């Protein structure tokens, strides 16, 4: 037999999951890369990314721990 | 190994814009090992960052710290969790006093618990459990380095998670118990990724089942490692092309809603064949309220034919059912949704997601190897109202 009975529990909500249940990360690592602009940028990449809203984006990593803002930079 | 960089103002205009005209809600994780004299976290650089996302108008979420367990291992630098619930505060005090003064703010970012990671994540949310509006822990089932093919198709794998889960939830419940309990960053394997493995339809077993688990388990919200970069794990390559898990993905965006349910399989054994039970998500214009979506993972090496309990019996069910496209089976980086290969129609343009209506009666077909989504129409289950 390959045949398999389900058992279902339909009765209320065991958990409600935010919306942005499945949510994405990008690694702050993406931006030691020199083409980081452009990829972002990707017009593709954001029909892409826009298929997932809502979500949360989590911009972090190893790298968060060892970066560093400098407003006098280009 | 790991040495200190900068990024610029134009850094961050890039994520924000990115993100903005995405539709997703960016948290930022800051420096935590900016350090003054008597190991405090120094606060200044921060500052001056959130001076200039406050002058720009930015809605963005923050984070401080990621996996500080490593530190020492990372940087030759202890921090015990006590300390960095009293940094957590430094920063609350500094989001407060900003423009955006309710801002959310998520910590501590630690690895899981085989990363002997109980004591700091005790102590953390002790100290500072009190300011942050979810606990971020982060998840991965193999070393990228060693992981094989079997391992990704193996159920004793998938079930060590279960475990991992308890023993946060027994953390947190002992410490802050309502709080909202947040996967920061999750994938497969770590290093980046199982090379031929992360990026393939055989990544979909660990995804798929991850995400039952955390809804069912009370997880809240799971942050994919990564959207798009280096790591084998991406959901979208560096040519801007969709992998087995993007799809994956969207087709659970479309079909699940926030109302976790349950199923379970009559046999003593319920590890091969894994099925899980939401309310079908109401923002779907082909579905009603008390519409339930299935969805069923197979790992035995034949078809298992699933037949839904007494009084769904009879109902309408719509199939979406996921294949890789040859002739790499499970290695595949292509996908097919009822026997029709998933492509973008254009660079602006994502395609339709076609069920596959079933007669009404016949049970559940469920190819080896495989995953699908089983919409149950009219099912009127009120508790989905
Ligand atoms: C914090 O760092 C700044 C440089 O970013 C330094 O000049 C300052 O003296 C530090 N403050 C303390 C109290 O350690
Ligand atoms: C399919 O899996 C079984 C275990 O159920 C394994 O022993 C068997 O070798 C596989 N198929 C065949 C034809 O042997
Ligand atoms: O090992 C991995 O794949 C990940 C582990 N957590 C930190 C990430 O920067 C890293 O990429």
């Amino acid at each position: 037999q390959d045949v398999v009975d389900l058992d279902f529990f339909t009765q209320e909500p065991l958990h409600l999951v935010s919306p942005s249940f499945l949510s994405v990360t990008i690694d702050a690592n993406l931006a030691t890369d020199p083409r980081f602009l452009i990829l972002l940028g990707s017009p593709k990449l954001r029909t892409l990314a826009r298929g997932l809203s809502p979500a949360y984006l989590r911009f972090g990593g190893t790298k968060t721990d060892f970066l560093i803002f400098d407003p006098k930079k280009e | 190994k790991f040495k200190n960089s900068t990024y610029s103002r134009s850094s961050v205009d890039v994520l924000y814009t990115f993100a903005n005209c995405s539709g997703l809600d960016l948290i930022f994780g800051l420096n935590a090992l900016l350090r003054t004299a008597d190991l405090q976290w120094n606060s200044s650089n921060a500052q001056l960052l959130l001076d200039y996302c406050s002058s720009k108008g930015y809605n963005i979420s923050w984070e401080l710290g990621n996996e500080p367990n490593s530190f020492l291992k990372k940087a030759d630098i202890f921090i015990n969790g006590s300390q960095l619930g009293e940094d957590f505060i430094q920063l609350h005090k500094l989001l407060r006093k900003s423009t955006f003064k309710n801002a959310k703010l998520y910590g501590p970012d630690v690895g899981q618990p085989r990363r002997k990671t109980a004591k700091m994540l005790k102590s953390f949310l002790k100290a500072g459990g009190e300011v942050i509006d979810s606990v971020t822990w982060h998840h991965y089932y193999l070393n990228g380095r060693t992981a094989t093919r079997e391992d990704f198709l193996n159920p004793d794998v998938l079930d060590i998670f279960i475990s991992s889960v308890q023993k946060v939830f027994q953390v947190v419940e002992s410490t802050r118990p309502g709080k909202k309990v947040w996967l920061g960053e999750t994938s497969s394997a770590y290093g980046g990724g199982a090379p031929l493995l992360s990026d393939t339809f055989a990544a979909g077993f660990m995804w798929l089942d991850k995400l039952g688990l955390s809804a069912r388990m009370g997880i809240e919200v799971v942050m994919r490692q990564v959207f798009f970069g280096a790591g084998n794990y991406h959901l979208v390559d560096e040519n801007f092309d969709p992998l087995p898990d993007y799809w994956l993905s969207l087709l659970f965006k479309k079909l699940v809603g926030t109302k976790v349910l349950m199923a379970s399989v009559q046999g003593s054994k319920r590890r091969k064949l894994r099925v899980y039970l939401h309310c079908t998500n109401t923002d779907n214009p082909r579905y009603k309220e008390g519409d339930l979506t299935l969805y069923a993972i197979n790992l035995h090496n034949v078809t298992k034919y699933l037949r839904l309990p007494y009084p769904f019996s009879n109902k309408q069910v719509d199939k979406y059912l996921l294949r890789p496209l040859g002739p790499h089976g499970l290695l595949s980086k292509s996908v097919q949704l009822n026997g029709l290969t998933l492509k973008m129609v254009d660079d602006q343009t994502l395609p339709p997601l076609m069920e596959k209506p079933l007669r009404p009666g016949s049970s559940l077909g469920l190819p080896a190897f495989s995953y699908s989504f089983f919409v149950i129409r009219n099912a009127k289950v009120a508790a989905c109202i």
